[PDB]
């Protein structure tokens, strides 16, 4: 499955000033069943990262800070970290801003 | 209460009086309007500037911080008279806390949030919700900014039975992250970002008043072309290595009140008496 | 030329000095920078305010109009010192014309357009093109506004052989419509619209200077992630009967120099000597 | 062909404060060959209009003022008023703003 992944809200700083990310995924996960978004978090944080982990994912889960959107749709109703990724989906990782 | 327009006022407002939606009728809305801004630095200034200019009846401001001796509230108000002498500016020359925040809001028709501290940001929504007031919240750090219009129109606490505007908790459920928090003092700020966001904040507030969007609807549902009950969270990223990009303004439509929200949802253990006492202690960090 | 930073300056700019892209290195760019604003009302004010604040070296302003006795140039400059004492503000206390416009631009590094008259808007691009200067143009009437970044980096007149930034004529080819023209005096203006647009204009100008985007590229082509040669035309519509809508900010990518453009294209009959004489008489209406 | 049509830049004022417009078209024009965008101008101005003609189209052609975009793409390279409309195309009519 080839998808486009985006960052914003002072997150992309982690990924070397890059917001737009296109990488094709394996259709099947490690245990042979279809890619979930538990996968994308693991793949991204381990390989796509360009910085020290604390700021994106901690204790085997995303930091409460960030929101995830699938085709600009709430991640929680559509699968909530166990979502069979689609062949051209868009996933957005935005760190909620609490300064002003 | 004022029913008529001064030659003084008619002269000042004529430039925006002759626009679709903003008659002698639409302008008087703003003149009798009472808006409050929580936070005087950064987003406060431009927000306040464009309310003042618009001739918002009364404009409140809340900041105990001084300039970089002289409180920033006072500095700013002094500024605003120059823009528009006619409005009544009301300085809360201290910092908001649970003990008072209840007191500081009950008067005002529309609440703007520029507070810059996560704990405070949650506090306001809670109160705003309970007291039954619409919040235009907005945030800015470093190269990025974002804005949203919550609890408009203001739907009573726990009324999940009707399509109902989301609270700040409903949105941004439990985070703030404890060690992922950067401040405007900590991480800096480009000017045009906080500027865009403030000006827009005023924008949303003015809209709410002029078109009367804080007014509950007729058993009829609320039009979704207002984007009130399902409101966009506009995210502005400022890239100083690029021109205006298609992905400069991204508009993330948001969900109506989360039926299970701690605060505005069904079976909330949140009371105005509570926050006063230190009840949901804002120790989330 | 200035190589070092005053404790005075270091104190004022520290808030935006500590942001990615904006070091002692990035800040000095702005301090040696020379920006010009054509038009002092409406878009002028906020544009100028956020350049001033940013500490743009020299800030020019051009408007022969008075307030509603005292020229609006003077009024505004008086305002700006309050925001930032350190910049050199330079008032052209008259109105721009073909006879002078050549003279009024040749000094300045970046040109902002806030002129509010269609004829003038075309004139500037022509000159800006010929003299070889980048234009951040912006417009606002009533409930709607829009912005674009032309001729950045500035590609010489007629050089169609290379991927090259579009002029105002290249974009907006022959229109202005003669009887479809509304002015800001004619049709009014909501505050947050002109505010958003001005603040953004400053935004684009600052970017150009800080990241050095007016600098021609290395036989190498220009990165398209700058959105300079193929620049977005951001359109802001302000609906005062709705909240921020997904279709609030729409971003229309635009074409590089039209090879057949009257002015910046191949076989242009446009000369700096020409405009002076009254050559392309701005009788298009 | 069902398409969505939009207005902006102080044009929609003509169409009663409405920007978004969805109406399905006949696939074939009056003379039986496929719908062009010469058609949409004629259909819109005659039926969809809510105001007096001078401001949108004059002398059997759009006012020089306005730009037309097809899927946010310049109209001029893609057909320029003689464009076979597609089954889900987006056409945008924005009056160029010359005030400030
Ligand atoms: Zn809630
Ligand atoms: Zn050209």
């Amino acid at each position: 499955i080839p998808i486009t992944v985006d960052f914003s809200g002072g997150l992309e700083m982690l990924f070397d000033n890059q917001r737009r990310h296109s990488i094709s995924l394996p259709a099947k996960d490690t245990e042979g069943k279809p890619v979930t978004i538990a996968f994308l978090i693991d793949y991204i944080c381990k390989k796509l990262m360009k910085d020290p982990t604390d700021l994106f994912v901690l204790d085997n889960h995303i930091r409460p800070g960030i929101l995830v959107l699938i085709n600009d749709a709430d991640w929680e109703l559509e699968g909530e970290e166990a979502y069979e990724i689609q062949p051209n989906d868009n996933i957005l990782f935005v760190s909620t801003l609490h300064g002003g | 209460t004022q029913k008529s327009l001064s030659k003084e006022e008619i002269e000042r407002y004529s430039r925006q009086m002759i626009v679709p939606g903003m008659g002698k009728e639409g302008q008087l809305r703003l003149m009798n309007a009472k808006v409050l801004i929580i936070g005087a630095g950064g987003l406060g200034c431009p927000a306040a500037q464009y309310l003042a200019g618009a001739g918002v009846g009364t404009i409140g401001i809340v900041d105990g911080d001084s300039v970089e001796g002289m409180l920033k509230v006072d500095s700013l108000i002094t500024h605003l008279i120059e823009i528009n002498p006619l409005p009544v500016y009301v300085p809360y020359r201290f910092d908001l806390t649970p003990q008072n925040a209840a007191q500081i809001i009950k008067p005002w028709d529309v609440i703007l949030d520029c507070t810059d501290n996560p704990a405070t940001r949650y506090l306001i929504s809670d109160v705003c919700v309970l007291l039954g007031k619409p919040l235009v919240s907005a945030a800015s750090v470093q190269k990025s900014g974002q804005l949203i219009v919550l609890n408009c129109p203001p739907t009573p606490q726990g009324v999940v039975n009707k399509k109902a505007a989301p609270c700040y908790r409903c949105c941004f459920k439990k985070p703030p992250p404890p060690s992922a928090q950067t401040s405007k003092g900590e991480a800096g700020i480009m000017g045009p970002v906080v500027g865009m966001m403030g000006v827009a904040q005023a924008g949303e507030a003015i809209k709410i008043l002029v078109s009367q969007l804080h007014m509950p609807p007729k058993g009829e549902e609320v039009s979704p072309e207002k984007n009130l009950v399902q409101p966009t969270l506009l995210i502005y990223t400022y890239d100083l290595n690029s021109a205006i990009g298609p992905y400069s303004f991204r508009a993330l439509k948001m969900g109506g009140r989360k039926k299970d929200c701690f605060a505005c949802g069904e079976n909330s253990t949140l009371t105005l008496d509570g926050i006063k006492s230190g009840n949901p202690n804002y120790v989330q960090f």
